[PDB]
């Protein structure tokens, strides 16, 4: 196999860690995830490439380690909940704060719109707004609407962060 | 300098007429999200979760303030009705013939978030009473001339505990401990609010002069301001960066951020914002709420990295 590492970022409850799940095998699946606490390093395997998935969390407290992982990231999944209309600046700061950092280099990300499935979700074009991804230029990106429940959509997703990795 | 705020959100249209003491925010729903609290001038209270309003509610008067001890409890008159969770529980009543003039909170022991906490009534009588834990009973009454006109609690009930009282006679009056002390201060005009800071309490006069004083009396800084205090408002930030800022709307439209004596942010909100609410809204944790004189509310939100050294 070819192994990779993945850095699943995104604001505190978006579904980072419920949507790895949905990456995980039916019976490996978990029934209540909880708030991920610290971080959590996993691994997933997908046709030729094994992700080497590092779940961090997204809260006030934790964000400042993300910048741990920047220098080893091969790709970056960052995830939005899409209802959260409120903290959608704030999650554009971090994503800037990422792309800003010296050690985090232009590799793919792929930005889940996830939540889709609730009734006050913002769509895939307005939130490519908010978080102003029509500006990134120097890399690979993709916004894929998910429901990380059902796992609708994840594949999409990962299947086109694969495809950018090979 | 330029603004450190980020623009959260915007909605120009609420039906929003509250001053700074009307609005709150707390954990009503107790599921982390925390929601906006309004007691407005419609003798309506409404609630607002995220960035919609959720529900709206009549009052049966036109409210003076409202906090939270969790249990909004909202004050008109000579009632407090205690809601709760959010259905109606209580109606606690001042024991002499009363007229409440302004109310806040104590934390109990931990003089930490979320902690056990007592209501803090001032009373147009002349007198500030802290109340049990659960609200039932009246645990402290401390008389003191003056009518009170606004208050900052600073402290843990248990541990030690300050209150710093605005009489409409334009003078500071000290409590620490429960004891009424001997320090009264002669402000320059009328106060028009009244903040906790870290090493002493923040007047803003009519006169357009926040003051800094010591329970002391000492006169730490004084800020001079280009026009005319609206609302004045403690903005807390935890963690690495500690400080214990100061937030001043203008009717000129500006709303200033004050390290201690330093000037950090200033931004206009197009209308002069007439309420200030800084605190976790949301899942975020610093969060700037303002209510406009046009009804407007406006949300902002610190960066994680902004400094106000
Ligand atoms: N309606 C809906 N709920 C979801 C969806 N994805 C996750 N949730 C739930 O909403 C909450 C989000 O939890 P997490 O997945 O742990 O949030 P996170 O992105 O991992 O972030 P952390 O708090 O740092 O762990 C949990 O209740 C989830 O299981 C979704 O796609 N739609
Ligand atoms: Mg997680
Ligand atoms: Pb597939
Ligand atoms: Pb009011
Ligand atoms: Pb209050
Ligand atoms: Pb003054």
């Amino acid at each position: 196999s070819k192994k990779v590492n993945v850095l699943v970022v995104g604001l505190d409850n978006s579904g980072k860690t419920t949507i790895i799940e949905r990456l995980k095998p039916r019976p490996r699946q978990a029934a209540e995830v909880a708030p991920t606490v610290g971080f959590t390093v996993d691994e997933v395997e997908k046709g030729p490439l094994t992700f080497t998935v590092f779940d961090m969390s997204g809260a006030g407290r934790y964000r400042t380690l993300w910048e741990q992982y920047y220098r080893e990231a091969d790709a970056v999944v960052f995830v939005v909940d899409s209802a959260d209309k409120l903290r959608m600046v704030v999650a554009r700061d971090e994503m800037e704060h990422m792309l800003k950092h010296s050690n985090m280099r232009k590799v793919p990300i792929l930005y889940f719109a996830n939540k889709k499935d609730l009734p006050v979700a913002m769509p895939p074009v307005e939130i490519a707004q908010a978080l102003g991804l029509d500006d990134i230029k120097d890399r690979p990106w993709q916004i894929v609407p998910s429901n990380g429940l059902t796992g609708e959509g994840v594949d999409k997703g990962i299947d086109w962060l694969a495809e950018r990795l090979s | 300098v330029r603004s450190v705020w980020l623009d959260a959100f915007n909605d120009p249209v609420a039906g929003i007429s509250a001053y700074t003491p009307c609005v709150h925010t707390c954990n009503l729903f107790g599921d982390g999200e925390n929601r906006l609290v309004i007691a407005d001038e419609d003798r309506k209270l409404k609630i607002w979760k995220g960035t919609q309003k959720a529900s709206e509610h009549p009052l049966l008067d036109t409210p003076v303030a409202i906090c939270s001890y969790p249990a909004l409890a909202v004050a008109a008159g000579s009632h407090i009705y205690i809601y709760r969770n959010l259905r109606p529980y209580y109606k606690f009543v001042l024991p002499p013939e009363t007229v409440i003039t302004c109310m806040d909170v104590v934390k109990q022991a931990i003089d930490e978030p979320d902690a056990v906490s007592c209501l803090v009534v001032g009373t147009e009588s002349g007198r500030i009473l802290i109340l049990n834990p659960a609200g039932t009973a009246i645990v402290k009454n401390i008389w003191v001339g003056i009518t009170p006109a606004m208050i900052a609690v600073q402290g843990e009930l248990d541990v030690g505990y300050r209150i710093t009282v605005a009489g409409r006679d334009g003078k500071l009056y000290h409590i620490r401990n429960g004891e009424l002390s001997q320090t009264i201060i002669q402000l320059e005009a009328q106060p028009v609010g009244l903040v906790r800071l870290a090493k002493h309490v923040a007047v803003g006069c009519m006169n357009d002069v926040v003051h800094a004083y010591t329970p002391t009396g000492h006169k730490s800084w004084s800020l001079y301001l280009p026009c005319h205090i609206l609302a004045m408002q403690r903005m807390e930030v935890t963690g690495q960066r500690n400080t214990k800022a100061l937030i001043v709307a203008l009717s000129n439209g500006e709303v200033r951020v004050y390290n201690e004596k330093l000037l950090v942010s200033v931004h206009v909100s197009p209308n002069p914002v007439t309420a200030l609410w800084f605190g976790r809204y949301g899942r975020e944790d610093n969060t700037l709420l303002a209510i406009t004189k046009s009804g407007a509310l406006d949300i902002k939100m610190l960066p994680r990295t902004a400094n106000l050294e």
